[PDB]
């Protein structure tokens, strides 16, 4: 999908976390589940907002069509004013259409490169004391309590306390 | 063994997107910017009602085609509704020059009030009594005519001699009126009504004359008449005055309208649609738009505040992510 | 050691694009959206002949300039070139009226059929046989006239009485005709041709009506010529009729043509490129491109279905990867 | 290149790589060659052949000047229209010359990004089991036969496997 | 321990842009595009001064109304400037036929040389010394004319003869040139002034004719005035004649103006500015920007080079990165 | 900010690396400091004035009102020229300020990409041999003299030779 993360190596979304657009899913002895990481979704959603808003703030304004009547002896002038009628109508059109086109393109990217961001943040953390997979899932080759989860998600995971286990 | 993933919200929806790359992309989320949908009827703008034309042209309505009194008088309206049918126009055939101009002129307007211009004896000498003919009925008699002209003839007993009448626009308000020159389909008609000698309409303004001369010719026959009024418009503005002069084929002013234009875009509609009792701020030649959207692909014709038209069946934007369940 | 890489293609591409970063990025694969390339000619279109004026300009093919007689006649085209060179065109010297509209009119048109809409025999007691000036030879004659207009004169031995005709469009087609008022130079030459007396021409449909007189004055010589005529036009529309009538200075009306008004767009072309037997579905002013593109750069004037206009000399668009080899 | 994979830390593309746009060069005792990775190809192939097509078709419809003609006293309208044809003429030279810099430019970074997504799925693979050497290439610490490339390549390495011979 | 970071520029910048996803983002380097200053003056273009009309609108100017006086004769002109409470423009009441395509060819020159196209001599057996009058002052004299035209009476002892003139333009510049025809308010004037029969004023070029004979009547009063006069305005191209002929009711032509076509676009603007003695290559009707931004949010309405006009506050391009300190 | 590494993973710029957009801070034995990678900030500096100059030249044409005057007889191309002129009026600053928005967007991603390819460039090299930290600094687990981060700095590291002082 560009930054290669939905659809993926991590082919695949999740219908349990409803919560917001990015996060994790954890599985230990102490149960399982799916968490939103609040900060990355917030943001997204207020940069997805601006844009939207953007996009409807700068195509309001109108190009205005007039029904005057012309006669048959102004065959050019009622001409003239079809074509420039159809002509900003044209130009709009495209405009719209496009304009869509493309900032969905950039919104899906946008998306993917978030949930990428996540999985390397992540990674960055844990290195040899789990597994990747490949697939943004990481085995942990020690014991991963809730609060070591809640840890990870944080941005505070204390790769030493564990490392000794890990090895092993 | 313990497992922390990342991943991706996922939903039932069905709702797709098209980008660049990829058609018919399932999205989480998704915000429709096209309008649609539309009530066909006409309502109310700026809490002013729109005027309905029924069975008259602008031209009928103006010039006070006999068949179209139920609008005589004072009008107000929003926006003018006229037929496509509508039947009661020019009744005595002939052109009413500068039409369009005309028609846009009008359209520009808000409110007029008919009022009594120039009263019949304001031409002295002359018959202002017949003047009304077949091709010009009312609902309950078989001959007449404008109800904003009068058609004045010689009396029996007399040369039709010089006419003249005035009128100062002292008012705050431009008057919009209207008058002809009768060009009879030969000289034995025009000795009937006019009698012998060179004949002449004149008009005058500080601003605007006019001067033409009959032009006698058969011409085909058209609801009954082979003559033809040449029918005229202007705008008296205020401080102006008006001179009428003339010594035979004078299709005199009688009422006229104290016009005042709009403060915004004006419209004349086209259509079939009914009018109802319902309030708008956004009302295209085919219906009321109800909307917040920013565009709309339901017409390039309207008043009020519309979303901007555009021939699209559908502009999405997705918001959330690619749907993956 | 045993090996894996991962790694991307490279070519022998020397073809760059430009981005909005970078300009000549060598590429892999692009593709040119642009057309600059045109055949210097004019070709069929849907596969009918365009109409070639040659030495007649449209006035003077449209009038019946005596020397525009291979026109002469019924013609198809699905577009008309105009040299501009063109020598004949309005030999007797005036005005034709409206010219502009009637070069558009024209324009959107793709058939005439050239038909008698007014035998010399509809004018009694008037000479239809001269009328003939050396300001408008033929190729075999020195004075003659266009061929679709007759310059009526008096007989010798009487006055210019009352003329009328009348011509009923009873088919499907709209007409196309045309008529004149003679200005002659002094009253010596009015009272020769048409004798004393006010003289007028009046036409009259039932939607439209024109009235003329002479207008007697000593204008500079063009073509041998110090008088004038005023050409006119007009389209008798079906179901019309239109009603003559004249008792001097009367250039009448006698071949028209019947005009099949084309659903598509029209044009005529300005130019001096030569026509050939080649088939075409997009043909511009400076000639024909022949191209899947959507765009060009050659010319904004065209008919067929032709590629969007643009100013720029390029428009290739990156496909592939940029090139590393 | 915006990734950082073309043009490059892999410095360099193949000419011997015939059969796609990204892909695999390999070499072992059983021989050496380049491998296009059909999957992504393909995948990029119906993405641009997509903007392509959309461009083309959004661009599908012209404003037409007109021939006709206007007389000295319509010097006005005349000059009307020659503003108007020219206005929409520069408008869609805008539209075009612009659209075609800012797509140019945005697809020579997907190319980027496919790329840079295969190497990180090859990587993420392997693991230490190859060395990296950062320019694309990974040396195996084991000995990797034609069916083990095949492996790689189709998405199934086996790491413990050869986890052994790797130790030295 | 050793370390080593990766990092990015910041700096004392409080400069913002907005993006599509967030707004008020301060930047380290950016860029403004939009010219939003102007000096409110008009000043010279291609080092040619404007024309200031002063007191005088076109019709004054052109027309040589006396009151003009200080603007008579030769001039060049980048542009010109009309004040908008201009009083000095058509002093005897009537019309200025086709006023706006006068206005815009005279706004397609760039110089005008007065000379004498008619002297009085040219007119046989007339008065060509009074035609003089009280709507019309100089500042020296209370009843005077345009400077431009002769008002032609007839002499107290005889009828108004037929009279002509003729004019060969045998340089290679157009020549814009004016007359008018009197239409008095009654039957008394007209036969004190041009005596009794039915008059005219006849005109011909090559490839123009005009004909009108007096219209009379009793308009309204302006400027004391209750008659008018018709005004008109021609081209004589190089190598074409013109011939004038009437036998009462012209204002004829006397100065006209050797006219030189500029081949750059040319302006009117009606402002209040001042004008001063400075240089510029980008003029507004609102005043002059010396910029090199390529858009403006100052006005449509220039000569010159000027950047693009956009209706936005500020045009802001980042060129470096999110300054975070 | 879509790469992850502008405010950011880095969180927070420098305002004592004055000598370019994108580099590197060092601090060994020998002493500390700020230093651009002069490569990676010519290269942008090119890509951003080469924009820059597209915009500007792609936006030289202009649009030209015209001051004619109608009178009351010709309301209908009064208001045909009003509309028209409105019409490209919308049309050009709906294109700016479009434009504008949608550029700056992508001008700080693009800002975001070559600080991030610089961080993968430095983390490839050094491995296991520094600890990352997951702020953009890498804390070197044996001794880097001056040479050794010019070393680093200018993409030849040699990891084998601090491989074994890194392992204790
Ligand atoms: C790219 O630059 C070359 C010179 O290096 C020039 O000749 C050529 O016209 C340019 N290409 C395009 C597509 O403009
Ligand atoms: C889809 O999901 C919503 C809640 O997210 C739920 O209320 C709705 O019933 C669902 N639709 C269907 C068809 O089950
Ligand atoms: C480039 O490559 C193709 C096939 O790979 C070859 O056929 C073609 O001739 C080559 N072009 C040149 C200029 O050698
Ligand atoms: C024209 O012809 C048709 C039938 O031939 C007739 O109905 C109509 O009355 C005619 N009109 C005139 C004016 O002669
Ligand atoms: C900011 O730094 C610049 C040099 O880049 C200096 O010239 C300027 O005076 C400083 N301004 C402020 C407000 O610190
Ligand atoms: C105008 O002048 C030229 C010579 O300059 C002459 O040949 C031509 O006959 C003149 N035109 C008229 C109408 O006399
Ligand atoms: C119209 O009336 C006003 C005010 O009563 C007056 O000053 C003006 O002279 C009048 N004009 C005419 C022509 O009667
Ligand atoms: C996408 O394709 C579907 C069929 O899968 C088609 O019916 C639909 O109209 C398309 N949707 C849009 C928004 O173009
Ligand atoms: C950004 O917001 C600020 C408030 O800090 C405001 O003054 C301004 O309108 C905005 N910036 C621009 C360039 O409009």
């Amino acid at each position: 999908g560009i930054f290669g993360a939905i659809a993926g190596f991590i082919e695949g979304g999740w219908t349990g976390m409803i919560d917001g657009w990015y996060g994790y899913h954890h599985e230990n002895s102490q149960g399982s589940g799916y968490a939103a990481d609040r900060e990355s979704t917030q943001k997204a959603i207020d940069g997805i907002t601006n844009k939207v808003n953007s996009i409807i703030n700068k195509m309001n304004t109108q190009f205005e069509a007039v029904d005057h009547e012309f006669s048959n002896l102004e065959r050019r002038i009622g001409n003239l004013n079809k074509r420039m009628e159809d002509g900003f109508l044209d130009v709009w059109t495209y405009n719209a259409e496009l304009l869509v086109l493309l900032e969905n393109e950039r919104t899906l990217d946008l998306h993917d490169a978030n949930v990428k961001n996540l999985y390397e943040k992540v990674k960055s953390q844990l290195r040899d004391n789990a597994n990747d997979l490949g697939n943004g899932c990481f085995e942990f080759w020690h014991k991963c309590d809730n609060e070591c989860m809640e840890s990870v998600k944080n941005g505070t995971y204390d790769y030493p306390k564990y490392q000794k286990e890990s090895k092993l | 063994s313990d497992k922390i993933c990342i991943g991706y919200h996922a939903n039932n929806s069905t709702t797709q997107v098209d980008t660049l790359l990829e058609k018919n992309v399932t999205v989480t989320h998704s915000v429709e910017l096209l309008e649609n949908q539309k009530e066909k009827r006409f309502c109310k703008i700026m809490n002013k009602a729109p005027l309905d034309l029924k069975d008259c042209t602008i031209e009928g309505w103006i010039l006070g085609n006999p068949k179209c009194d139920l609008l005589l008088g004072d009008q107000s309206w929003s926006y003018i509704v006229e037929r496509p049918n509508a039947q009661n126009g020019i009744c005595y055939p002939g052109v009413l020059n500068e039409l369009e101009e005309l028609k846009a002129f009008i359209g520009s307007g808000e409110r007029v009030e008919r009022f009594e211009m120039f009263p019949k004896s304001t031409w002295a000498g002359v018959d202002t009594s017949r003047g009304v003919t077949n091709a010009c009925p009312s609902y309950t008699i078989d001959s007449s005519f404008y109800r904003n002209l009068v058609w004045i003839v010689k009396t029996d007993s007399a040369t039709y001699p010089v006419i003249k009448g005035t009128y100062n626009n002292t008012g705050t308000q431009p008057i919009l009126y209207f008058w002809g020159v009768h060009h009879p389909l030969d000289t034995t008609v025009q000795d009937n009504l006019y009698g012998s000698g060179d004949k002449y309409v004149r008009m005058g303004t500080e601003s605007m004359n006019f001067a033409k001369s009959p032009e006698i010719a058969a011409r085909p026959a058209v609801n009954g008449q082979r003559s033809r009024i040449d029918y005229y418009w202007s705008v008296l503005r205020p401080g102006e005055t008006l001179n009428v002069e003339s010594n035979g084929n004078l299709i005199a002013p009688w009422y006229a309208y104290k016009f005042v234009s709009t403060n915004k875009k004006g419209a004349v509609f086209k259509s079939d649609l009914p009018i109802e009792n319902c309030d708008a701020t956004c009302q295209t030649i085919t219906g009321v738009l109800r909307t917040n959207k920013t565009f709309q692909n339901v017409s390039p014709l309207w008043i009020g505040e519309c979303p901007k038209y555009v021939k699209s069946e559908s502009l999405r934007l997705a918001t959330g992510l690619r749907n993956v369940p």
